[PDB]
């Protein structure tokens, strides 16, 4: 999954959609954070400043070593659409703060006309409060659930709102009568991802299909920005957020983002899942929602001392599982097992990941348990499929001079019909389905003689 | 795939103590790591055989036979359950404790005792001797017409039939007891033998010893031992501790005399008195007592009389000792009750490395020679340093497609031969010996063909040893390579022998995963890759390389080893490319090369 | 996770005179500047945070110990409360003759262990940056020197860097805390424009600060003049009991009182 980090999605957006979501206070300083310090620094140095900045006093602050990383973080700012260059009547062209921009970073600073995005008229107990250790097991088990769809197990109490969803995204299809769900093979890679960036993949897969849905893309992502700097212990309220965020809410509720103790409740309580989507790995050999409990060898002899249904099947496709109990299950690395994983469709570095994550602490620190030897076998498995490629080719035939066959490699090399150059043998590679457009480049070829 | 013991074993939460889990199948896993593993790893070695020792998690199953031989110790029924209880993580299931009860429930079904050089079976109860009795093979091989005996029924038995009727309880499900009465044999004379106090004693061959001799008379047992690295030493330790006559059979003519050499030094008594029946020496025979053969080998009948049938008649009077087998793996099935017709032994031992004897599972002469007392643990050898941490890496070397080629064209021998002379093999070979000539270490190279490794020699002007060669040529070279201070490449054959020297060398090269004593080749890695020196340090001076040839399915023999390498403890490695030998030098670089090798081996006949 | 200390020597009769002046910079634009600065400091780094101490003639008070304009409800919460710390402490001031200007060097002396406790607080694993803006109108005192010497040196051990802007006059005492620290030491022409200096230097990280380019600290010169007489010598007798500069050699030293031994 490719990290937005507040730079991807905002990227290529048009200028008065950048403005529409600048217009919020709160995205302000989701952004301020995210700019790198030079450019952080930068913004707040012409916060106060209206005139618009030079290029060459740009230049200036910088030290000459130091000026090309603040070029790269220019760039960033002007993609952006939070400095827009202004012509002044001098050659220099001044660079001056986006206005709307500018006005909502002052109101998060000083005292500003907005009324901020959450307002409570005045609630202070609430009746049946969720717990915050009660938060963290929720948000765990409706993640789980939306998983384990991808298993069949009973515990996947999807509430088909989020089922609709999930074809949108992909990640399981339904195909024949009935609709029954099956797993695609990205739908494998998905489960084996770890979970904040399975989060994140989920909201861009919502983002989708939020335009079909009628939902405000902006508003949607504001609320992103919220979860992400959300606290368990404070609380926030239900009323003052727009029908297209109390249906975004609705939807929360089955990721387990946003935990509510009733629908039409004026207050909802944060969950642990909404602070931590973000678009990133929890850790390379860490997993910050559950502590390792596989335990990896050389051997290919596993260990799980925590018993789940979800982790058990993730563990069971990777390698199948010579016994189960409660306190330890046993499972085994066969080339059998990993070759009907590849065949599922999954990743083989994913595998690797997968088990660094769930390290147990005695393996961490430990170089062999890290990289099974099986590894070097999966990469020879992978080179029996790399060298063996099936596509059909039509085939053309009395190709005679050479020239006049180049000229139709070119025409066939843009199509991208063409598998090889194979400018010797004089065989063409073309698809059949192509097949048409090169044939008429050739007849003209014989025309033109 | 997945079986669930849940239902079979109730849960309770004691895991932070116990370190054994135990399941009605009888496998149970040790954690390495916990501190009551080494108390759990010594009960695990009596009660059941591991099917695989992993260095992270010990591996171990109930066998019957291990069972039967901690019955022999005299273990009592309530203490080996109360144990697996104390030890385990979920509840002993019921099933598994019946099985234990049934095998405990008598220390000997049947108890034979040898008195005045007779085989005499003596019971508790008649009844169990009048049931022994019923079998009719029992009553035809009964033998007829040849003291404080309270409640005691003594039947005389065939030494020839003893054998026999080993095989025979088993199948009435009364196994026998070995029980040796010094003061039943009054013929027998006592001598006193003392190992010299000066000569350094290894601590686990002494445990070893002190285990088979357990309570009052020794009983039969068979030790896993290290092989070239003191294994005489055991054997020789263990002669002294009996006090009387003992004969040592080793198949290697070369293996004899390194007994000999050992038992030379501790025991002054050779000095005055020597004689071996190898070799032919006879020197005074019947007045040393003592004395050295190989096995039925030996013995030779037409070939020779007179001396010959004295030979023989002289080893079993001079030595009534317990009988002493090297290599047993080595050994044909069925030699052990050949040797065992000729001279009868109060009690078996067996000092092999292998776990599997003759590597067949349908076959197993392990009964004959009784059950397997204790077994030496490889990895803390390597802790002790008396052997090298050996480091096993196998190179992968594709087949050349010349000879792919006629390798998929023809079924025949020829084909493996084709296999075993790969051009690609080779180099990658030259270019470990270069790699070795750099480091100045000795080193070895091993091919399963007799004469591959000479062909191989001979093209880069080596020393070759091979099977058909005189024994006093092949010892002077070995001498040279050892007693001498000089660094060479050697090839090395199996010889239909293994030799080993007092000084210690490691290194040694596999061309071909072909053979068909898949033992042997598991025994050569340990016997010829020795610690450079005594309590070696956790660097390695030993560096195993295993060619293999890409398409020809070596890599099935190859995932066997590594099953033999988690119990030795050895560190493992695969490297596919050497990173290096295609950069250098070497013979049949050159695809045209490879091709007239590939016609040599067409044109010699399979 | 960078602290940022900022200690403000406050002189109610310098205050007042300024308030005399009518100049439009004022007490009470300083504080406001100061404010802004520190809500800029939090806002960059949720983990940075903002220290505010206001040294009174006799004695020094900590000013630090929702969103209804739509205003961070941290950066709201933290300003009120130095807002009413402010205005407690300028609004009631005692007159002593012996101590008319106020003393830097407590304030300092209070902020390094204010520093030491909190650093204590802060997680081992976890790494804090420490550095202190000192803002001073008052004028710098001969008895104070004593106190001020041990402060910087207390900064050196525990390695905060000090950097110290003035309003009106450079002072010695000062400038030569910043030279020991090694913190950067800047003069402001325009006390109205502070806020704007403080933004472009004080404000930036110490790795923010290299890759920018900021005015350099202005050179320290060392001045040794006799406690004897109050004169300043290029060379000067030091006596070994008491450690004492001395214009011209004494046969007895008066500051330890004890007689030089001749040979
Ligand atoms: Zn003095």
């Amino acid at each position: 999954l490719q990290c937005r980090n507040l730079q991807e999605f905002l990227g290529g957006l048009s200028p008065g959609v950048l403005d529409r979501l600048y217009g919020h206070p709160a995205t302000c300083l989701a952004v301020f954070r995210e700019l790198p310090s030079l450019a952080k620094n930068w913004v707040m140095r012409m916060l106060f400043l209206e005139q618009p900045l030079p290029q060459a006093a740009v230049a200036l602050w910088v030290k000459k070593e130091f000026s090309k990383a603040q070029e790269e973080s220019t760039g960033l700012l002007s993609g952006l659409r939070i400095w827009h260059t202004q012509l002044l009547p001098g050659g220099l062209q001044g660079l001056i703060l986006n206005p709307i921009f500018r006005q909502n970073l002052r109101i998060a600073l000083l005292g500003g006309g907005k009324a901020w995005s959450d307002d409570t008229s005045q609630l202070g107990p609430d009746k049946h409060a969720r717990d915050v250790p009660s938060l963290d097991k929720y948000a765990e088990e409706r993640w789980e659930v939306v998983l384990h769809f991808m298993v069949g197990s009973p515990s996947a109490a999807v509430s088909q709102d989020l089922a609709q969803l999930l074809s949108q995204a992909g990640l399981m299809k339904s195909t024949e009568p009935g609709e029954p769900p099956c797993i695609t093979s990205a739908g494998f890679q998905f489960l084996l991802l770890d979970t904040p960036a399975q989060l994140w993949y989920f909201m861009l897969q919502y983002l989708q299909t939020a335009q079909s849905r009628g939902m405000d893309l902006v508003e949607i992502l504001s609320f992103l920005f919220q979860l992400s700097f959300s606290t368990l212990g404070k609380d926030y309220s239900v009323e003052g957020m727009s029908d297209s965020l109390l249906n975004f809410l609705q939807h929360l509720r089955e990721f387990g983002l946003v935990f509510q103790r009733k629908r039409k409740s004026r207050r909802y309580y944060p969950t642990r899942l909404a602070i931590n989507l973000s678009s990133g790995v929890s850790g390379a050999g860490g997993t910050v929602h559950q502590p390792g409990f596989i335990v990896v060898e050389t051997n290919y002899r596993l260990y799980a001392y925590t018993e789940s249904e979800l982790q058990i099947a993730l563990i069971a496709l990777f390698s199948e599982m010579l016994y189960r109990f409660p306190n330890m299950v046993v499972a085994q690395v066969t080339r059998e097992s990993v070759q009907q994983a590849i065949a599922s469709g999954i990743t083989a570095q994913q595998i690797i990941h997968f088990l660094r994550t769930r390290a147990h602490p005695v393996m961490l620190k430990q170089t062999p348990v890290l990289p099974p030897t099986i590894t070097d076998q999966i990469r020879l498995w992978e080179l029996e499929r790399d060298r063996l490629r099936f596509t059909e080719g039509v085939l053309y035939n009395q190709f005679l001079s050479q020239v006049d066959f180049e000229l139709l490699l070119a025409h066939a090399r843009e199509l991208g019909v063409l598998v090889f150059e194979n400018s010797a043998k004089r065989l063409m590679v073309v698809t059949p389905a192509g097949h048409s457009d090169v044939k008429r480049f050739w007849k003209r070829q014989k025309h033109s003689s | 795939g997945a079986k669930d013991y849940r239902l079979q074993m109730p849960l309770k939460d004691d895991h932070t103590s116990r370190p054994l889990w135990v399941a009605p199948d009888g496998h149970i896993f040790l954690e390495a790591f916990s501190p009551v593993y080494k108390y759990a790893q010594d009960f695990l070695v009596a009660i059941a055989e591991p099917v695989c020792r992993p260095t992270h998690v010990h591996e171990y199953k109930l066998t019957a036979y291990s069972l039967y031989a901690a019955v022999s110790v005299g273990l009592q029924t309530s203490d080996i359950t109360e144990y697996l209880r104390k030890l385990s993580k979920t509840g002993v299931p019921d099933g598994i404790m019946q099985f234990i009860k049934l095998c405990t429930v008598s220390y000997g079904k049947v108890k034979l005792v040898l008195k005045h050089n007779r085989y005499f079976v003596e019971s508790c109860h008649p009844d169990v001797i009048q049931h022994l009795l019923q079998d009719p093979v029992i009553r035809e091989c009964r033998l007829r017409n040849s003291e404080e005996e309270t409640q005691t029924v003594s039947f005389e038995v065939k030494q020839e039939m003893i054998e026999e009727l080993q095989k025979r309880c088993i199948h009435l499900e009364y196994p026998l007891l070995a029980e040796y009465d010094f003061r039943n044999d009054s013929v027998n004379p006592d001598i006193n033998i003392d190992l010299k106090p000066t000569a350094v004693l290894r601590p686990y061959q002494e445990k070893s010893l002190r285990k088979m001799f357990g309570n009052g008379r020794a009983r039969s047992g068979v030790i896993v031992l290290p092989c070239g690295a003191g294994k005489s030493l055991v054997g020789v330790t263990a002669a002294c501790t009996v006090r009387k006559r003992c004969l040592v059979l080793g198949n290697s003519a070369v293996s004899v005399e390194q007994w000999k050499a050992q038992f030379k030094m501790w025991s002054t008594i050779d000095d005055s008195q020597i004689c071996r029946f190898t070799s032919d020496a006879k020197d005074k025979p019947i007045g040393c007592s003592v004395a050295i053969s190989t096995y039925s080998m030996l013995g030779h009948t037409t070939k020779r009389s007179w001396e010959a049938e004295r030979v023989m008649e002289w080893l079993k009077t001079q030595e009534w000792g317990l009988m002493i087998l090297d290599e047993v793996h080595t050994i044909p099935a069925k030699m052990f009750r050949r040797v065992l017709t000729i001279v009868q032994a109060h009690c078996k031992l067996g000092l092999t490395a292998t776990l599997v004897r003759e590597d067949d599972k349908i076959v197993d002469l392990n009964f004959l020679i009784g059950p397997k007392l204790y077994e030496a643990n490889w990895m803390e050898l390597q802790n002790n340093g008396y052997i090298a941490k050996v480091q096993c890496a196998e190179v992968w070397c594709p087949m050349s497609p010349e000879f792919y080629r006629e390798y998929v064209a023809i079924k025949t021998k020829k084909r493996i031969l084709l296999y075993t002379m790969n051009p690609n093999k080779f180099r990658a070979c030259q270019f470990l010996i270069k790699f070795h000539e750099r480091r100045n270490d000795k080193i070895i190279v091993f091919a399963d063909n007799v004469f591959a490794l000479k062909e191989y020699a001979i093209r880069l002007n080596k020393p070759y040893i091979y099977g058909p060669t005189s024994q006093g040529e092949r010892m002077q070279i070995l001498q040279n390579f050892k007693h001498n201070p000089k660094i060479n490449t050697i090839f090395i054959s199996k010889v239909g022998d293994t030799s080993f020297d007092l000084p210690e060398a490691n290194v040694l090269i596999q061309i071909s995963s072909h053979g068909g004593s898949r033992r042997q080749e598991a025994q050569r890695l340990g016997r010829v890759l020795r610690a450079k020196k005594g309590m070696v340090a956790e660097e390695y001076n030993a560096f195993f390389y295993s060619l293999v040839s890409q398409d020809t399915q070596e890599m099935a023999y190859s995932t066997k080893r590594q099953r033999f390498l988690v119990d030795q403890g050895y560190s493992f490695k695969v490297i596919t490319k050497l990173a290096g030998m295609e950069e250098e030098d070497l013979a049949f670089s050159t695809k045209e090369e490879q091709q007239q090798l590939l016609q040599k081996v067409l044109a010699a006949t399979d | 996770l960078n602290l940022l200390v900022i200690v403000v020597d406050a002189n109610p009769i310098w205050w007042g005179k300024q308030a005399l002046k009518e100049s439009q910079f004022t007490l009470s634009k300083c504080i406001d500047a100061v404010m802004v600065l520190g809500n800029s400091h939090l806002f960059m780094n949720r983990s940075n945070k903002l220290a505010v101490i206001a040294s009174h003639i006799q004695e020094s008070r900590f000013l630090y110990p929702g969103s209804k304009d739509g205003k961070y409800e941290l950066l709201t919460s933290a300003n009120e409360v130095i807002v009413e710390e402010i205005k407690d402490l300028m609004t009631k001031s005692d007159i002593k003759g012996q101590h008319t200007e106020t003393l830097l060097a407590g304030s300092l002396a209070k902020a390094l262990c204010y520093i030491h406790r909190m650093n204590k607080e802060v997680k081992d694993n976890q790494e804090m940056k420490s550095r202190i803006l000192v803002i001073k109108a008052a004028e710098d005192s001969a008895l104070q020197y004593m106190n001020f010497m041990n402060v910087i040196f207390a900064a050196q051990k525990q390695n905060i860097l000090i950097d110290a802007c003035v309003l009106d006059s450079d002072s010695g005492l000062l400038q030569q805390a910043c030279d020991i620290t090694g913190g950067l030491y800047l003069k402001v022409p325009q006390m109205p424009s502070l806020l704007q200096y403080l933004l472009w230097v004080f404000l930036p990280d110490q790795d923010q600060r290299s890759q920018l380019i900021l005015p350099p600290p202005v050179h320290v010169d060392y001045r040794a003049a006799c406690f004897c007489h109050r004169n300043l010598i290029e060379i000067g007798y030091v006596c070994s009991v008491c450690l004492s500069i001395f214009c011209n050699f004494s046969p007895i030293c008066t500051t330890c009182e004890t007689a030089f031994k001749i040979s």
